[PDB]
RNA sequence: GUAUGAGUAGCGAAAGAAGGGUGAGAAUCCCUUCCACCGAAUAUCUAAGGUUUCCUGAGGAAGGCUCGUCCGCUCAGGGUU
RNA sequence: CCGAUAGUGAACCAGUACCGUGAGGGAAAGGUGAAAAGCACCCCGGAAGGGGAGUGAAACAGUUCCUGAAACCGUGUGCCUA
């Protein structure tokens, strides 16, 4: 319960290799023009489905 | 000792403002006096009469300026209230 | 197989009371999404109670809405409380209306510990 | 010349470890784009970036006269601070040590 | 569970004070050697 | 002085919910309503001990096992008859 | 004879901070520049912090500030690799 041998730093690279985080998914409000996240309602023109809110 | 030995200064604040209305005065005296001797300082340097005194004893306060630790001066804080016939202090002009 | 919210069961009946209720009086509240997503269900259950409109159906609602006023009328000065409203005004309106009192619309993560937040409302 | 600008955030208290996970998202994109990834990232590096950011296209348009829509990320990396020494009181009469780390933030922006 | 420092001032003036120190042979030999260090705190 | 273990163990008994307000920024600060807990105490005095931790106005670097517009924290003035 | 792990424990508000009921034990911590000339003013930000401009011989000397090694942490690329 206790490491044996410490560990080089390839080893903690490959690892690491999947400790990433993803890209978040969206795109562009029709109204706004700018991003926005899909079945989100988008807080720059406060609408959803083309209907304020 | 002497009269003015015994007697250092006014305070001035908020509630000494307050209660001047009420003809009392809030000085700052030595710290061997009694109240006997803070009785007869006054009346002697104001030409008044006094009804009573009372008497407060302050500690000092840990400072600090950087790496730098002290104290502040233990003071004594005296209230005197005049009689109703006599004369009033002026303290600010 | 419904929802476990984190907590017991004396206390997850008095939540979804607390939110059931709030959702009659204001109309239009903010939560999480599980949470919501639960008290869709009872808010909908409870104006289809007061859809019936009868003495029955109003003493089964009063055994779940909390005891709290909306607000004061001049009628003279006479409170009206939550049931009141669920009976006179809220089940009125959905009257031609047969289900679907509630729409749930998305928001985004809270900042304190990134839960997903909703606005939930009933039209 | 001086196609590119940058900005720096010296000693911020975030451990370098948690905001070089946020800044490899934007790196080599245009910047109306990744100030959109900084936006809906919600991890708590998102909000410095975002703001070192912003002030290097600020500062690239008002010192050197650059076009905003024609602007991409050409550099982004983390480097480390100094630490602040700390200590957590464990059982049995003996403590543990903690490390406050901090970083530092820097961001190119260039013409494409 | 009771801990063994419990404080009180009068034991701590009438053990470890001046006085005490200053009513012995070996008290006086504590206070010599406490100036000769030159610490602040004498007793 | 800096690494590996590793973004891992842990974050120290317990019921919260919504609506308004402030603010650059709010699960965590203020207000309202509902709910819940102790009640030979988790209530009210007073000794020992501590020694300004008390009040008001400002502040958010560090301290607070998260956040903080808040604080028994920092600054400046007061307060014990 | 020493030259900041050396030389007194102490080159710096040192028998101080801290530890102990007490006797007692007992540290760490030097250097901007010749001269503060210690960055007017503009921009991003709540601020911190930056990019220009200016002083300077030098700012890659900017209030632990002469020089700035190694461990340790990164960004880019020439060759190799399931
Ligand atoms: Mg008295
Ligand atoms: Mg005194
Ligand atoms: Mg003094
Ligand atoms: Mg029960
Ligand atoms: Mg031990
Ligand atoms: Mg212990
Ligand atoms: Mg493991
Ligand atoms: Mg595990
Ligand atoms: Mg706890
Ligand atoms: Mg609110
Ligand atoms: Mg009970
Ligand atoms: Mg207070
Ligand atoms: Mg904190
Ligand atoms: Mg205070
Ligand atoms: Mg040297
Ligand atoms: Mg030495
Ligand atoms: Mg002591
Ligand atoms: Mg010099
Ligand atoms: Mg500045
Ligand atoms: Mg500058
Ligand atoms: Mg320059
Ligand atoms: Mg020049
Ligand atoms: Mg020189
Ligand atoms: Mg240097
Ligand atoms: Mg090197
Ligand atoms: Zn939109």
């Amino acid at each position: 319960a206790v490491p044996f041998r410490r560990t080089s730093k390839a080893k903690k690279r490959k690892r690491r290799t999947h400790v990433k985080l993803q890209l978040p998914g969206m795109n562009e409000c029709s109204n706004c023009g700018e991003y926005r996240l899909s079945h989100h309602v988008c807080p720059e023109c406060g609408q959803y489905d083309g209907k304020d809110v | 000792m002497d009269a003015r030995d015994i007697i250092k200064r006014p305070v001035v604040t908020e509630e000494s403002t307050s209660i001047l209305d009420d003809k009392k005065y809030t000085f700052e005296v030595d710290t061997r006096a009694t109240k006997t001797q803070v009785k007869y300082a006054i009346e002697e340097i104001f030409d008044v009469k006094v009804a009573k005194v009372n008497v407060m004893n302050y500690k000092g306060k840990l400072k600090r300026m950087g790496r730098y630790a002290g104290y502040t001066n233990k003071r004594r804080k005296a209230i005197v209230t005049v009689t109703a016939d006599s004369k009033e202090i002026q303290f600010f002009e | 197989g419904y929802r476990k919210l984190g907590r017991t069961s004396s206390q997850r009946k008095a939540l979804l009371r607390d939110l059931a209720t709030d959702l009659i009086v204001h109309e239009r509240i903010e939560t999480t999404e599980a949470r919501a997503k639960e008290i869709r269900k009872v808010v909908e259950k409870l104006i289809t109670s007061g859809k019936k409109g009868d003495l029955h159906a109003r003493r089964q609602a009063a055994a779940f809405i909390r005891h709290e006023v909306v607000e004061v009328v001049q009628v003279k000065n006479r409170p009206v409380y939550a049931l009141q409203k669920l009976f006179d005004d809220v089940a009125p309106r959905y009257a031609e209306r047969q289900g679907g009192y509630t729409r749930i619309l998305k928001k985004g993560p809270r900042r304190g510990d990134g839960a997903p937040m909703v606005i939930i409302e009933l039209v | 010349e001086v196609t590119s600008a940058k900005a720096v955030a010296k000693t911020v208290r975030i451990a370098p470890r948690k905001a070089r996970i946020v800044i490899d998202l934007i790196r080599g994109k245009q910047v109306g784009e990744a100030i959109a990834i900084l936006k809906y990232t919600p991890r708590s590096a998102s909000p410095i970036i975002e703001k070192v950011l912003k002030s290097a296209i600020a500062n690239a348009e008002h010192n050197y006269d650059l076009d905003i829509n024609n602007l991409v990320v050409e550099e982004a990396f983390v480097d480390e601070g100094p630490t602040l020494k700390r200590f957590r009181p464990r059982a049995q009469g003996r403590a543990s040590a903690i490390n406050k780390r901090t970083s530092h933030i820097t961001v190119v922006v260039s013409e494409v | 569970m009771k801990r063994t420092y419990q404080p009180s001032k009068r034991k701590r003036k009438k053990v470890h004070g001046f006085r005490t120190r200053m009513s012995t042979k070996n008290g006086r030999r504590v206070l010599a050697s406490r100036r000769r260090k030159g610490r602040k705190v004498l007793s």
